[PDB]
């Protein structure tokens, strides 16, 4: 599964809604896609597990959605603290795989 | 163990065939033990609930006391897929909920008001 | 693999050359003997099969040896008998009625895979060719 | 968890990175590793099963499943007496550099149609508690 | 079998969280459910976990948690000195058709 | 019993190495099965039967009999000269049978001599003997012998001759009446030491411990079944197993994957299956009540 | 919903003992009454239980040949007898309420109400 | 029986160069040969079957064949691995060997 994460490396003003896409090669079994936020210099933090469940301590700004092969992470009211590298990944039945990741810029 | 003809592919079911049905018109289906009557009320396929191993009604409320008047069908797939039976749960029902007696029968007989209105 | 020491005979004599397997686990492999001529030719002498305890149709009771070795009848023409002492004991190559032309270094080798039968008849199986020789011993010079 | 500090090696030798799974006992704490080469994304390296034979992902045997590039090249193991997870190389290559993250793994139970004997098994999960990431440098 | 839990809690100061583990086999701790009880010397024990959908009345959120497979645990968040009770792991045992209790963990 | 009762005439005219699976265990070939299985249909793809069950002589093909629907040839005497491996006969359990003369009972010849045969007289087991037998012949081909398969019938041309328990096509076609050879259900066969030699494509047949009761006798069987995790298993996919099952924990019976026994749960009289755990059946239903006969006061 | 035990006993080895729990504050028709033993410093030990009204009772195999329990329904009391003491039996004996099975059959109700505990000295 | 003709009989040191050795059978041997090295000591296996390197055999050894003639290629002879090299067959048996090919290295 070559998850391709290609919103294109978005550049947003703080307060705008980020729209991060993730395209699966095949269907994601059930909903085993997940999203992470990596601030430069830090280990990535889990944001969303499953297609949309929010992890503890994560702002409501982060909203996951999707099914089949079409998934996304939406960050409403994007804050300066969120201009990190985002990654989608998958934990399905054969293996664990990661996307390339993209950065939110201004 | 009853068999539904379905789509030409036969399969196992617990749904009572008409050949097993005995009935009362007061909402009760009496039947050969080993099945549960399914009633499609109008279209809804709604499964009746056993009160006794051979008797079922619409809601399990123990109602008070010839063409068949029930619209049964081999539909519903009744109690084929119950939830998991926990070892503890089985023991609990066999020790607590389950219960045959005679002293009880006598205590009940001695308390009948004899207002036998039926 | 460890073999016996050096030996010197006069013609008409017999020589017994031993080979003890280096491991403890037997896997239905075969041990063959190769003769090293002073002329640098290598002759296959012969070899046998050492069956693991669970093979040979024990399931049916009894035992069927995988036996036929395709003995060399070109230069040896009989004379050399190769047998195992037991499933765990050493292999012996009994070289009889020898001549000075049989001076050679003698050594054993274990093949890389289990021999597979090609045919079975009656109470015996006939081994197909042994696979490529793998683990070589060092050898003993036997002169006559 | 907390990871060990930075390490530098020459090609060959061996390298070990340890993780201290502090704050809780290993009741059911799974752990694994993720690699990030400088300028790159994340690579799953592998996970290890702290439990018994009942939970070995789906095949039902190996306690250590690895990503495709790590199939025997690197070892992942857990010392249950010291609550420590390890990632180890028995031959360090010049390419094995960058940040190695150690993280708690969160398995997801088996679903769909399966047999009784594997009912307690789990599928691959996700990574929840991440350590800080250690740096490995390999050079001549 | 017999449920196994440690003889003593990690303990520590108030404000600290500790975990009391419990384990067993599929014949008892696995499947079913695992009750947890609190007992102070001199009195009868009372319930904490796997009762009342794991939150019995009168018991604070301080005492909580559960585990999968054949594991179980009691997490105590904030070691108030009033909580220095022995804790017990209990489950239904399907071999003996009765209840099994673990050793008791002392906090 | 003595090993010289086993015929051992093995001739490698082709496919060198086939013989390996006789002497050695776990030396099966296991290759070319995707092609061989191309013609092995699911029970569901056969015409629905109806009417009374009859019987027919299963004079089937000479291709390798590696499919459950293959109709076995009626039994008769088989010469030892054509037999390489041991001969196994199936009653619910495997039976090893040996060589015989037409009249004398033992022939301790290893099957090498003439007039040395396998008797193989069979009539469905509630009376005696076996449902059918399987053995490897002298050139590496598996051959079978067995009871007449059931003539199930149907409306179309793709009707079935059933050697196994074909419940979903005809409700009365039980193993005890239609069985011939080792196939119990279209996806499960009785295991034995040479199963992977005689039926080499039965790789990944997860093994199950089951118990079957025929007539008055229990048989403890090793069942080998085709099952892949994730495989569809709806009610329409479940076959009758005719088992008297072993107990798992305290509440569940061990059944073959996607199958059921006809035995009712103790408390309800009903069959209760699990949706996700494919090979189990509950022995205890949950609903319960108070007997009403006990309170039918005059 | 209190269970009331009465007294405590001291007996020499080989002697029998008897404890009972009267209970009030509930109907005692909708739960089981369990007996649990605890030797000083030891584990809570399961002995067995009784179904009020029906009188149905089960015992741990450990005490199957040693104890019996009954209920005097109109007295709202469960009684337990130990045929003899063997030193190892010293400890506190409690009765407790086995609540319904959550009623909606979710997570079950464990033993929420315990009697004070009676002391048995061998 | 199966005869194997080994050629060249003797090869020069030709240090650092490539060299090949071959054997030609009287019979159509499948890819079941083996090659051995005998460096003044007891022999060791080089090639398993017509071309698989045996464990411990360096990359310098490789080969191909089938039919009647098989070739052992030894490349980069920087290490003067003196030996008489041998061709051995495992098709029909009693098993046979060629006479060996001496390489001066
Ligand atoms: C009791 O249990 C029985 C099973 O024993 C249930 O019955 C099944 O119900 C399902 C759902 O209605 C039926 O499936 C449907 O069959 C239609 C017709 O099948 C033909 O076409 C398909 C094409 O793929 C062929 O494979 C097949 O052989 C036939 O030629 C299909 O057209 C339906 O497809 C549509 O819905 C599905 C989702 O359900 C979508 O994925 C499709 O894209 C499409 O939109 C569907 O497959 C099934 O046939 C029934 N089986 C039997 C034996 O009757 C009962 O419903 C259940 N009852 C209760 C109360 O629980
Ligand atoms: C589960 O559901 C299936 C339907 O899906 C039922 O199957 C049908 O069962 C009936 C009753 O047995 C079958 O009817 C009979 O078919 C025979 C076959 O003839 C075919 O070919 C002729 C032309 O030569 C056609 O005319 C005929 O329609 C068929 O296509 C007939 O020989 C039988 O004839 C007898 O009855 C008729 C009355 O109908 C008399 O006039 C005749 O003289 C004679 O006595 C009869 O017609 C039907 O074919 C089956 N259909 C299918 C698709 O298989 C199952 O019975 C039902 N089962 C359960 C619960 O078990
Ligand atoms: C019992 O169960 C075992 C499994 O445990 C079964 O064995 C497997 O059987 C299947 C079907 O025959 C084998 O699949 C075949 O493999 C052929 C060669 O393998 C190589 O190519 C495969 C496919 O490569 C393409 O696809 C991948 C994935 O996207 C891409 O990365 C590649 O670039 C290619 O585009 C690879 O997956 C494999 O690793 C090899 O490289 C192939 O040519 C066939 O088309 C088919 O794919 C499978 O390999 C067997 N598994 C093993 C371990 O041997 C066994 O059959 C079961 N028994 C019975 C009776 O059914
Ligand atoms: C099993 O037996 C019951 C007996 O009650 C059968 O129910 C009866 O079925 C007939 C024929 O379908 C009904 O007549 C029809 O009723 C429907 C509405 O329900 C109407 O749309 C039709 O036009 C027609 O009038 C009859 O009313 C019905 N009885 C009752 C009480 O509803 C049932 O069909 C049998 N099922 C089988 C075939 O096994
Ligand atoms: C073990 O069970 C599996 C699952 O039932 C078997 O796989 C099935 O094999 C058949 C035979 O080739 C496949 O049927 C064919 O499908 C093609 C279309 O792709 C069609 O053109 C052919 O006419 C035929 O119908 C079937 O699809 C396949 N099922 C699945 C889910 O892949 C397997 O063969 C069994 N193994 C053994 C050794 O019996
Ligand atoms: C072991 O089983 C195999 C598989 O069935 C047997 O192979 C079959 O052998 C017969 C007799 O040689 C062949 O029959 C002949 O076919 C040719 C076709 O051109 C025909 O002209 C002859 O008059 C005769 O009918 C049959 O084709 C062949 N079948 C297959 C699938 O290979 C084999 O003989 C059995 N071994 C023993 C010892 O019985
Ligand atoms: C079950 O019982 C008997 C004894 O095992 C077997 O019947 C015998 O079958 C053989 C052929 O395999 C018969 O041999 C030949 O029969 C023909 C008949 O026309 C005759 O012309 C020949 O000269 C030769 O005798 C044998 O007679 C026959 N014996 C009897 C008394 O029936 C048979 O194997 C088994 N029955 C089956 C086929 O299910
Ligand atoms: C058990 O098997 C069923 C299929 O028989 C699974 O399929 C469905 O899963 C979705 C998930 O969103 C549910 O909403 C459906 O209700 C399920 N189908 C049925 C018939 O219930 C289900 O996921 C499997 N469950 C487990 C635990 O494995
Ligand atoms: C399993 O049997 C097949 C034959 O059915 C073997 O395939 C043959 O392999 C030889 C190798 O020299 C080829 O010459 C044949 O042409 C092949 N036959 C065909 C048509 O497949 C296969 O090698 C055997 N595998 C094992 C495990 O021995
Ligand atoms: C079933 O009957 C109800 C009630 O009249 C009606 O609303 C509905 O359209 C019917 N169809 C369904 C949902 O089966
Ligand atoms: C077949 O058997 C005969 C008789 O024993 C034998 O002469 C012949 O060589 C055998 N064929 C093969 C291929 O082994
Ligand atoms: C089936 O074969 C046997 C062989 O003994 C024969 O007696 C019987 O008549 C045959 N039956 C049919 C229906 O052909
Ligand atoms: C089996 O046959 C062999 C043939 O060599 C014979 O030596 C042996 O005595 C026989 N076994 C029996 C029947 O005791
Ligand atoms: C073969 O069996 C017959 C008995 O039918 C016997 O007379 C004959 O001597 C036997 N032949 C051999 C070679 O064993
Ligand atoms: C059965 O009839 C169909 C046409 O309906 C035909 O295509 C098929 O070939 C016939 N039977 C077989 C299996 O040959």
């Amino acid at each position: 599964l070559t998850l391709t994460q290609s919103p294109g490396t978005l550049s947003l003003s703080p307060g705008e809604r980020a729209t991060l896409s993730c395209r699966a090669s095949q269907s994601v079994s059930n909903n085993y896609l997940a999203w992470y936020q990596q601030k430069p210099g830090q280990a990535p933090r889990l944001l969303i597990y499953g297609a949309s469940s929010r992890a503890t301590g994560i702002p409501d700004r982060f909203s996951g959605s999707g099914s089949g092969t079409g998934f996304t992470l939406i960050i409403s009211r994007l804050e300066p603290e969120d201009f990190a590298v985002y990654y989608c990944q998958q934990y399905g039945s054969s293996s664990i795989t990661f996307g390339q990741g993209t950065r939110l810029e201004i | 163990y009853q068999v539904r003809n379905s789509t030409g592919l036969y399969h196992v079911t617990n749904d009572c065939p008409n050949s097993s049905i005995v009935y009362e018109t007061a909402d009760a289906i009496l039947h050969t033990p080993g099945c549960v009557p399914c009633v499609r009320e109008g279209n809804a396929s709604r499964c009746w609930v056993p009160m006794t191993p051979t008797v079922a009604t619409r809601d399990g409320k123990l109602p008070a006391t010839s063409p068949r008047r029930h619209w049964t069908t081999q539909d519903c797939n009744c109690s084929i897929y119950p939830g998991h039976v926990t070892g503890h749960r089985m023991a609990w029902d066999m020790m607590m909920n389950w219960s045959p007696t005679t002293a009880l029968v006598v205590a009940q007989l001695l308390r009948i008001p004899q207002a036998i209105l039926d | 693999l460890v073999q016996s020491g050096a030996e010197v005979k006069k013609p008409g004599s017999s020589v017994r050359v031993s080979c003890k397997a280096s491991g403890d686990t037997f896997k239905t492999h075969a041990i063959s003997w190769v003769r090293q001529a002073p002329g640098q030719g290598l002759e296959w002498v012969g070899g046998t099969v050492r069956q693991a305890p669970g093979d040979g149709l024990e399931l049916l009771g009894g035992f069927v040896p995988i036996l036929a070795p395709a003995n060399d009848a070109q230069k040896f023409q009989g004379r050399v008998t190769i047998t195992a002492d037991g499933s765990t004991g050493p292999v012996y190559m009994d070289l009889s009625t020898l001549t000075s032309e049989d001076t050679a270094m003698y050594y054993c080798v274990t093949s890389l895979s289990e021999p597979i039968p090609r045919s079975c008849r009656g109470g015996r199986c006939y081994s197909g060719p042994f696979d490529a020789f793998g683990v070589w011993g060092q050898g003993t010079l036997v002169t006559v | 968890l907390e990871q060990s500090g930075p390490e530098v090696k020459k090609p060959g030798d061996s390298l070990r990175i340890s993780c201290k799974m502090s704050g809780d006992s290993l009741v059911t704490t799974w752990i694994g590793w993720v690699r990030q080469k400088p300028g790159q994304g994340l690579e799953w390296m592998g996970i290890i099963n702290p439990g018994d034979s009942s939970t070995n992902i789906y095949p039902g045997d190996s306690a250590t499943r690895y990503g495709p590039s790590f199939q025997g090249q690197v070892t992942i193991s857990i010392d249950k007496s010291t609550s420590t997870a390890y990632l180890q190389w028995n031959n360090v290559k010049a390419s094995d550099t960058g940040i190695y993250y150690c993280a708690r793994h969160v398995p997801v139970p088996i679903s769909g149609t399966f047999l009784w004997r594997e009912r307690e098994m789990h599928d691959f999960g996700y990574f929840d508690d991440w350590g800080q990431g250690t740096l490995v440098i390999v050079s001549s | 079998s017999v449920l196994t839990q440690p003889p003593s809690a990690a303990s520590g100061t108030p404000g600290q969280r500790v975990t009391i583990s419990c384990s067993g086999s599929s014949s008892n701790i696995g499947g079913n459910f695992v009750d947890w009880y609190q007992q102070f010397p001199g009195t009868a024990p009372k319930l904490l976990i796997y009762t009342n959908d794991q939150r019995p009345s009168g018991v604070p959120a301080r005492f909580s948690g559960s585990k999968s497979g054949t594991s179980a645990s009691l997490a105590i968040s904030g070691l108030r000195s009033e909580d220095e009770a022995d804790y017990y792991c209990a489950a239904w045992d399907d071999i003996v058709n009765g209840w099994v209790f673990g050793g008791g963990t002392k906090l | 019993w003595h090993i010289n009762r086993t015929a051992l005439n093995c001739n490698t005219s082709l496919e060198t190495g086939w013989i390996a699976g006789l002497i050695y265990l776990n030396k099966f070939n296991s290759s070319g099965c995707p092609e061989r299985m191309a013609s092995c249909r699911p029970l569901a793809d056969f015409a629905q039967g109806w009417g009374p069950i009859s019987y027919a002589n299963g004079s089937g093909p000479d291709h390798r009999p590696y499919c459950w629907h293959y109709p076995p040839k009626p039994c008769g005497i088989v010469s030892a000269k054509s037999v390489c491996g041991p001969v196994y006969c199936f009653t619910p359990s495997p039976v090893v049978v040996g060589t015989t003369n037409k009249l004398g009972a033992p022939t301790y010849s290893w099957g090498e001599n003439e007039t040395d045969v396998f008797v193989l007289n069979n009539t469905r087991p509630p009376l005696g003997n076996w449902f059918g037998c399987t053995w490897m012949n002298s050139t590496g081909f598996t051959k079978v012998c067995g009871a007449p398969p059931c003539a199930i019938g149907g409306v179309g041309n793709n009707t079935l001759h059933c050697p196994t328990d074909c419940f979903r096509k005809h409700p009365e076609a039980t193993y005890s009446r239609c069985g011939s050879g080792p196939w119990i259900t279209p996806r499960c066969l009785v295991d034995y030491p040479y199963r992977l030699w005689h039926y080499p494509c039965t790789i990944n047949y997860t093994r199950f411990k089951v118990r079957m009761y025929i007539g008055g006798v229990e048989h403890r069987l090793d069942a080998a079944c085709n099952w892949t995790r994730g495989e569809r298993c709806d009610l329409e996919d479940r076959d009758r197993s005719e088992l008297s099952p072993l107990l798992l924990s305290t509440t569940q019976w061990q059944v073959l994957p996607c199958s059921f026994t006809t035995l009712p749960a103790l408390s309800t009289g009903l069959i209760h299956l699990h949706q996700n755990i494919v090979d189990v059946q509950y022995l205890y239903g949950v609903g319960s009540s108070i007997v009403s006969w006990a309170i039918k006061w005059e | 919903v209190q269970f009331v035990q009465s007294g405590a006993e001291v007996k020499k080895p080989g002697a029998s003992v008897k404890v009972s729990c009267k209970a009030s504050g509930y109907t005692f028709t909708r739960h089981a009454i369990h007996w649990v033993r605890q030797a000083p410093g030891q584990r809570l030990e399961w002995m067995g239980w009784i179904n009020p009204g029906n009188g149905n009772a089960k015992y741990s195999q450990k005490f199957q040949g040693r104890v019996t329990i009954t209920r005097d329904t109109p007295a709202s009391t469960v009684y337990m007898e130990l045929s003899s003491l063997r030193s190892e039996d010293m400890g506190v004996y409690y009765c407790a309420r086995d609540g319904g099975y959550s009623h909606d059959y979710s997570y079950f109700y464990g033993l929420d109400v315990w009697g004070p505990g009676t002391t048995v000295i061998v």
